[PDB]
Order: structure tokens, then C-alpha cells, then sequence
DNA sequence: CAATACATGC
DNA sequence: GCATGTATTG
DNA sequence: GGCATCATAG
DNA sequence: CTATGATGCC
């Protein structure tokens, strides 16, 4: 794709380009880590030829990942052959792999590993959908969030990654899961951790990179990788388009390929949805309120044929996520976790996750005081017969045996006596009350949650535009 | 005190800045046979002709060999360049640049070429 | 015993037996003013529940959650002895829960820092440690005989009661194995942990980076700059919500505590949203009461009899 | 060497 | 609170 | 000869 | 890390 030049080479950012030849783009990033000996270092290499004058150069820059480091610019006055030689020689020295056949890369212990990078207007639409698309399709905000994913929360310091790089990361998490499952904290565990920290760049300052020892860190790493994938899909979706759009967002909307229609505030549907939002605000999430500003009808192509209409126990359940990634869902729908992801990160397994209490799912929006706009999606989910779970058991999926979804039994939850109906789907109104489920052996889940596995059992139905209103801070 | 020809990335196109006593071009040497230290360090400020656009050259290594070098560009303002130069000289020698005249070789720090 | 139940009814807390035995000890040393029996010799004062023992609360609104509650005394911490008022040096029993006995006696200097230093597991140990440390701090020899005599009485009383005099006892080293994190106060958190490690998870930020976050936020030059800088606190609070939803309550317990330790008023509300709730989730309602009342009225002068 | 950080006393 | 001696890594 | 595990020096 | 240099290996 679009090949960017490292901006840090100020002497060449505007007069020079990264070299390419078909597949082979002479740009590469290497990472190494060995917690046994506490190495955690990167090495970027880029061949740049000037645009204006015929002159090639090799740029190298190295240091601890996150902390910018020592750089070198070697000019060649157009000696492309020597420069390419130097490039390949250094690549081999640092990797033990030849550069030209980069396709068949094999990392070796005690050497750097490679990684893979991404380097007449009649705007006819309802004004409300226009505001929605402009909100979610704001490329500036996506860039700013990506920059925050490097300099605010150091999860991806050096840059972005590819889908396949994420898949290799998942492979390493799988190896970590296998290792940890046997509770052995010796040498193999340290090497597996080395492989993880090699594939996904982290910045530990100086404190020896710690061993991944419990399930909580596994799941956190998994969520980090998921956020990486989310950013990747969001930037893939926001690709701009030409051909007389007179409002490029209309093509972006086609890319959503999902009808989203404005609803009137006085319609039964709007009022009932507001009732459901308000009645189900958990009392233990009282640091903020939420107001329903607007509500949009959802019609996603292909979902109708897939819905398990035959299955009973159909209810409308929440799903929250940050303002930016929603563009992906509306174009592709919700997905089960990747096959290669470790199962043991999900205390009750993979699949699609929903709540019936607005604030619990709403916590996954990460709205802010400065940025007070968030979205909650409502979907009709045919749960069918639920399997009842008292205590965490990541293996819930084997226990289904004919059931179609899992229920995690929370202390606080609405009782079916208050349930109402919307278009023949069950709407589980609150308030939450005690459910008389308790555990005389272990802990008790704070709140119920429902998980489905077949993607065909979800049908998105309305998208909620929500003002999160925070309060006094001191 | 000639501009280093070994700075291929900068030779030919600029004139080193100095001011009387204060010459912002210098080569320092440190020999110490106890620890087998024998290293040099050149520093050079270069000015653009067109605009006030300056660069700081550093070059260091074992005597004779080019070793390593760094270019810190200071197109912003020459005063920044003086800051880098003088601060680095103090860091590396424990002597101020304004007081460079009264140099006292402290152990393990650079002396210059008389 | 007949004067014990009114003491423990006032505080809504149970006090260990060494407290009352030490009261009887100080009574025997000085019947007229047992609480201050060590004040002329050591410059230390018996306060708090000893105030009830002294009947000095009979002059009187009386809020015992704040009585000698210094600026950095966590709700777990019940002040029982005062020293230098210049540094607000003080010693107190440390209870992790209102239904348990103190695990040890800690000391803190509220004008100096927020760190609570273990000082034995009972008041005998705490006073002996202070006495021995001062004995070398005192630049004199003639004015020591009194301390030798009082210390002799301390040792004989502790021996007779069967109390160890070590600065760190066996039970403290056992609790330390149950201590999941220090949380800027160094005293440790005790939270329920089941066989699946459910009950606690670590913060998304390191302790040094947490202190750095607090420094950069509190030093912001405007409220708009703070709101822009506030992003990591909001994120950490959202993740705290996530953790509490999955019964890892101690995380929300710990974060607020660090802000409680940081001391800035800019954090009074957020801690009041985190720490009371965590105590409610942990069924430590009295600590929620204490933190509510302290955050609403966190003063630098705290003797309720004035 | 750069370079960053962490204890380092007055 | 200030600068930096020092150890640690690229 | 030529390259590479390795030094250590800067 | 650059970077030469080193022995020792092939």
C-alpha cells in the first residue's frame, strides 16, 4: 500500500522516498528481547533515494523500543549497488537471514527477529445520519487515537502492524497458554515469554520484562491485541474514495452497507428505548449519567437470512465499544474471537458477549468528559436455552450439549416479571433486584451476562446515540 | 583547526563559525594507558550561507579511526547550537566553554589540542 | 471489662486486650493521669479510645471516625498515641476490616510523608521501639535513668502478659504472605482471594508511573489542562469498573487509596467514588463511612476535645 | 560513544 | 530541590 | 581466504 | 548499538 518515509529523517523526509521493487520494499523493522538477560531493543532500517537528485542512502535507527535512539544516515551519491549490499549485509548480520529472500524468514535465538508493518454537491442524506457518519468517519480522530496508542498508552510504540503480524502474535499467546497451563516457571516459560515480547513491541523502561504468570495478564494482552486489530480494521474501512462523490462520506456509507434511519423522538420505539436505557442503569456505576440524544434504525444486509428465528428466548441486549471502532461493526457485524487466540483468556469461552443492563456494557464505551459522545448498540439475540454457570470455568463451551448460549449468574439482575415486548422481541426492563442466586462454596458473580456462539444468532436492530454526562470531580 | 574532510556529509558547502577566543571548532584527545583509553572527539559548528541555519558535527573514536559521528541540526537558531556545544563541552570536560582558557585536566575527561 | 463495652460501642470497632492491659499498666504508673504517664518522660500521649478510658470525652456532636485522624491515616488506621506535633508523629492500630483485631501497630508522620511504618504488633512493642530509638537520639546520660526504669516496667509487664517484643512478629510475617500490594502506604492490602485467583488484579500502571501521573495532573496550570491531562485517571477508573464487575474488588480499593495518599483536593471526589464503593463491595461498610466523613472533613487538627 | 534513568548528597 | 555520579543498554 | 562467535571499547 | 578488531573456526 501507500509507502511512507520515516519523518524523523528531517534531512530527507521531503526530498526522498523509500525504495521499492514490486513486492520487495527496502524497509524493515527488527525486534529482539531476552528477559533472561533483559534485552529489549529494536532496529529500523530504511533505504531512501532522494526524489530530486539521484542519490541513495541507508538510514538506520536503534534503541529501546519507545525511546527514540541512535541514528545513522549513510549517503552514497547514487551508488545504489553498494548501498543495497550494505543493507542486505546488515540485515543478515542482525537477523542471520538473507534480505532478498525475505519471504522465507526464520528467526534464530540470540538474534533480532523481523516484523511486518503497514509502511455539483447535492449531499443527499438525513442530517442526523450525516452527523453520525461524520462523527464515526472522522479520519483525524482515528489518526489521533492511533497516536495515543503509541505515546499515551505505550502498546505499539514504533508503529502499526499487519493482520498477519497480529496472527503470529496470537500464535505466541497460544504457546504461552500451553506453557502456563502446566504451572512450570522454568526455562521454557522464559523463552516463550521472550517470543511474545519479540512479536509484540512493549516498553518496560528498565525493569526486567516480567514473566506472564497469571490469567489476568493473558486476558489483558489479548484485549490489547484485539484493540490493535480493531485499529487496523478501522483504518482499512476509512479509505477515502473519488469518482464524484460530492460527499465522500456517502461512499463511506456504502462501505457501511447498512441502512441507518433516523427515528422521531416521539415514536413508541424511541420512548421505549429511552425507558430501557434509563431503567437499567446499574446503581454501582453512578459516577456518570447517560442521556439518549438520538436513536437510529439498523438494517444490515444478509443478517435476516442468518437469524435463528426458530430458537426461543429472543431478547434485546446491549453491546458497547469506543466511538471509533463502530465503523467496522456496521460494515461487517460482530465476530467470534479469532481461532488462534488462547481459550483461557475468556473465563467463559469465546463468542459474542451481551448484557441486558445498559451501564455494564456501557462501561466499554470509554467516553470522556472532554469527549462526551458514546454509542451503545442494541441487538436481538436468540439465546435459546441458556447453560447456567455459577463459577468461572473457561470450558463452558463443551458443557452446552444442546443448549445455544451461556448465562453467567450475577447477584443483581432484572426479573422476568417486568419484561415487556418490542416487535415480538423480549425487552428486559429493570430495575435490578436480588435474584436469590448465591454460592456457599466460592464467590458470586456481580451481574449476569449472556454469551452466544453462533454468529447467526445476532441481529443488530437499533443504534443509540448517547451523551455520557459526567459530574463534579472534586 | 581545519574542518574535518572525513565529514563527507558536510564538506564543501559551509564555513565553520568561530568568534575570536571562542572557536566553535575543536578536537579533544584523551589517552590513559592504565585503562587503554585512547580516544578523540571533534566538534564543529557549520553555518548555511542563505539563512541562519546551523549544524553541529560530533565525531569520536579511537585515535586515527573515524569511529562514530553524529549530526545534530540546528536550523532553528544558532544560539541553540551554542547551547548544545558549550553544554556538551562541560559534560565531557567539566570545564565551561567561557572559562575554557584555564583548562585543568581532571582524570578521565577530555583535553584539547594546544 | 465493664468499661470496655462503652469504648467499643463508641468506635463501632473491637479493641485488642493489650490496649486495656496497657491502660491498667499506665494507671499503675500514674493514677492521676494514666494517659499522659509517658508524656513527661517521652513526650508521647495516649489518645483516642484512651480518651474514653480517661473519661475526657465528658465535656460535650462527636465524630470518632475523625478523632485524631491525621491527614494521611487510612481508614484502616486508628490513631492511639501521639508524639511530636511538629511532624504529627503518631502510632495507631492497623485493622484491615472492622470485624478483625489489629494486625500490628504502625507509625506515621503526617507532616512528613504518607508511609506507615510497622512498629510491632502491640502497643508494648510500639512504645519500646520508640523508647529505644530515642535513647540514642537523646544527647544526654543523666536524663535517662527514668527511661531505664519505665522501660524495665515495660519489659516486665510484657513478659508477664506473654507478649513478644519484636518489631516484626510471626503473625505479621504471616500476614505479609497474604499482603497483595503495598499501595503507596506500604502496609499492604488484604482482600478475599478464591482458588481461581478471583478477587484482585493489578493496576494498568506501575506505582512509580502512578506517582508520576499524580504529579503531572496536580501540577497542571489550568482546569482545562487538567481535564486534558485527566485521560489516564478516567481510563483507570473504567478498567476499575470492569474489575469490580468481575469481583476483583481490591483493584478499585487500591487505586482510590493511592489518591488518598496523594493528598490533593482535586482527587477528593474520585476517591470518594472508588474507595467507599470498594469497601461496600467488600462488606466493610464502616470503612466507607470513615472515608466519606474524612474526605468531607479532612483537617490538619483532629483532637475532638480541642 | 549516546542516552535514560535512579540513587546522590548539601 | 538542584545538579550528576553511576549503572545499564543500544 | 574468508567469515564468524566474541571483546571490548567507545 | 557502530565498529573495528580479535581468535578461532570452516
Amino acid at each position: 500500500g501507500k509507502a511512507p518515509v520515516d519523518p524523523e529523517c528531517t534531512a530527507k523526509v521531503g526530498k526522498a522516498h523509500v525504495y521499492c521493487e514490486g513486492n520487495d520494499v527496502y524497509d524493515v523493522m527488527l525486534n529482539q528481547t531476552n528477559l533472561q538477560f533483559n534485552n529489549n531493543k529494536y532496529y529500523l532500517i530504511q533505504l531512501l533515494e532522494d526524489d530530486a537528485q539521484r542519490n541513495f542512502s541507508v538510514w538506520m535507527r536503534w534503541g529501546r523500543v519507545g525511546k527514540m535512539g541512535q541514528h545513522s544516515l549513510v549517503a552514497c551519491s547514487g551508488n545504489l549497488n553498494k548501498a543495497k549490499e550494505i543493507f542486505q549485509k546488515k540485515f543478515l548480520d542482525k537477523t542471520k537471514n538473507n534480505w532478498e529472500d525475505r519471504e522465507k524468514f526464520e528467526k534464530v535465538p540470540g538474534k533480532y527477529d523481523m516484523l511486518q508493518m503497514d509502511y455539483k454537491p447535492e449531499s443527499q442524506l438525513d442530517l442526523r445520519v450525516q452527523e453520525l457518519i461524520k462523527l464515526i468517519c472522522n479520519v483525524q480522530a482515528m489518526e489521533e487515537m492511533m497516536m495515543e496508542m503509541k505515546y499515551n498508552t505505550k502498546k505499539a510504540p514504533l508503529g502499526k502492524l499487519t493482520v498477519a503480524q497480529i496472527k503470529a502474535g496470537y500464535q505466541s499467546l497460544k504457546k504461552i497458554e500451553d506453557c502456563i497451563r502446566a504451572g512450570q516457571h522454568g526455562r521454557a516459560l522464559m523463552e516463550a515469554c521472550n517470543e511474545f515480547y519479540t512479536r509484540i513491541p512493549h516498553d518496560f523502561g528498565l525493569r526486567t520484562p516480567p514473566l506472564i504468570r497469571t490469567q489476568k495478564e493473558l486476558s489483558e494482552k489479548i484485549q490489547l491485541l484485539e484493540a490493535l486489530g480493531d485499529i487496523e480494521i478501522a483504518i482499512k474501512l476509512v479509505k477515502t474514495e473519488l469518482q464524484s462523490p460530492e460527499h465522500p462520506l456517502d461512499q463511506h456509507y456504502r462501505n457501511l452497507h447498512c441502512a441507518l434511519r433516523p427515528l422521531d423522538h416521539e415514536s413508541y420505539e424511541f420512548k421505549v428505548i429511552s425507558q430501557y436505557l434509563q431503567s437499567t442503569h446499574a446503581p454501582t456505576h453512578s459516577d456518570y449519567t447517560m442521556t439518549l440524544l438520538d436513536l437510529f434504525e439498523v438494517e444490515k444486509d444478509g443478517e435476516k437470512e442468518a437469524f435463528r428465528e426458530d430458537l426461543h428466548n429472543r431478547m434485546l441486549l446491549w453491546h458497547g465499544s469506543r466511538m471509533s471502532n463502530w465503523v467496522g461493526i456496521l460494515s461487517h457485524g460482530l465476530r467470534i474471537a479469532p481461532p488462534e487466540a488462547p481459550i483461557t483468556g475468556y473465563m467463559f469461552g469465546k463468542g459474542i458477549y451481551f448484557a441486558d443492563m445498559s451501564s455494564k456494557s456501557a462501561n466499554y464505551c470509554f467516553a470522556s468528559r472532554l469527549k462526551n459522545t458514546g454509542l451503545l448498540l442494541l441487538s436481538e439475540v436468540a439465546l435459546g436455552q441458556c447453560n447456567e454457570l455459577l463459577e468461572a470455568n473457561p470450558k463452558a463451551e463443551g458443557l452446552l450439549q444442546g443448549k445455544h448460549s451461556t448465562k453467567g449468574l450475577g447477584k443483581m439482575a432484572p426479573s422476568s416479571a417486568h419484561f415487556v415486548t418490542l416487535n415480538g422481541s423480549t425487552v428486559p426492563l429493570g430495575p435490578a433486584s436480588d435474584t436469590g442466586i448465591l454460592n456457599p462454596d466460592g464467590y458470586t458473580l456481580n451481574y449476569n451476562e449472556y454469551i452466544v456462539y453462533n454468529p447467526n444468532q445476532v441481529r443488530m436492530r437499533y443504534l443509540l446515540k448517547v451523551q455520557f454526562n459526567f459530574l463534579q470531580l472534586w | 583547526a581545519p574542518v574535518d574532510p572525513e565529514c563527507t556529509a558536510k564538506v564543501g558547502k559551509a564555513h565553520v563559525y568561530c568568534e575570536g577566543n571562542d572557536v566553535y571548532d575543536v578536537m579533544l584527545n584523551q589517552t590513559n594507558l592504565q585503562f587503554n583509553n585512547n580516544k578523540y572527539y571533534l566538534i564543529q559548528l557549520l553555518e548555511d550561507d542563505a539563512q541562519r541555519n546551523f549544524s553541529v558535527w560530533m565525531r569520536w573514536g579511537r585515535v586515527g579511526k573515524m569511529g562514530q559521528h553524529s549530526l545534530v541540526a540546528c536550523s532553528g537558531n544558532l544560539n541553540k547550537a551554542k547551547e548544545i556545544f558549550q553544554k556538551k563541552f562541560l559534560d565531557k570536560t567539566k570545564n565551561n566553554w567561557e572559562d575554557r582558557e584555564k583548562f585543568e585536566k581532571v582524570p578521565g575527561k577530555y583535553d584539547m589540542l594546544q | 471489662s465493664d468499661l470496655r463495652k462503652e469504648v467499643e460501642n463508641h468506635y463501632k470497632l473491637s479493641l485488642p486486650e493489650d490496649f486495656y492491659h496497657f491502660w491498667k499498666f499506665c494507671e499503675e504508673l500514674d493514677p492521676e493521669k494514666p494517659s499522659d504517664s509517658l508524656s513527661a518522660s517521652l513526650g508521647l500521649q495516649l489518645v483516642g479510645p484512651y480518651d474514653i478510658l480517661a473519661g475526657k470525652h465528658k465535656t460535650k456532636g462527636l465524630n470518632f471516625n475523625l478523632h485524631w485522624r491525621f491527614y494521611y491515616d487510612p481508614p484502616e488506621f486508628q490513631t492511639i498515641i501521639i508524639g511530636d506535633n511538629k511532624t504529627q508523629y503518631h502510632m495507631g492500630y492497623f485493622r484491615d476490616s472492622p470485624d478483625e483485631f489489629p494486625v500490628y501497630v504502625g507509625i506515621n508522620e503526617a507532616k512528613k510523608n504518607c508511609i506507615i511504618v510497622p512498629n510491632g504488633d502491640n502497643v508494648f512493642a510500639a512504645v519500646k521501639l520508640f523508647l529505644t530509638k530515642k535513647l540514642k537520639e537523646i544527647t544526654d546520660k543523666k536524663k535517662i535513668n527514668l527511661l531505664k526504669n519505665i522501660d524495665e516496667k515495660l519489659t516486665e509487664a510484657a513478659r508477664e502478659l506473654g507478649y513478644s517484643l519484636e518489631q516484626r512478629t510471626v503473625k505479621m510475617k504471616q500476614r505479609d504472605k497474604k499482603v497483595v500490594t503495598k499501595t503507596f502506604h506500604g502496609a499492604g492490602l488484604v482482600v478475599p482471594v478464591d482458588k481461581n485467583d478471583v478477587g484482585y488484579r493489578e493496576l494498568p500502571e506501575t506505582d512509580a508511573d502512578l506517582k508520576r501521573i499524580c504529579k503531572t495532573i496536580v501540577e497542571a496550570a489550568s482546569d482545562e489542562e487538567r481535564l486534558k491531562a485527566f485521560a489516564p485517571i478516567q481510563e483507570m477508573m473504567t478498567f476499575v469498573q470492569f474489575a469490580n464487575d468481575e469481583c476483583d474488588y481490591g483493584m478499585g480499593l487500591e487505586l482510590g487509596m493511592d489518591l488518598f495518599c496523594y493528598g490533593s483536593h482535586y482527587f477528593h471526589k474520585v476517591a470518594g467514588q472508588l474507595l467507599p464503593l470498594a469497601y461496600n463491595l467488600l462488606k466493610r461498610n464502616l470503612f466507607a463511612e470513615i472515608i466519606e466523613e474524612h474526605l468531607a472533613n479532612r483537617s490538619q487538627e483532629n483532637i475532638d476535645q480541642l
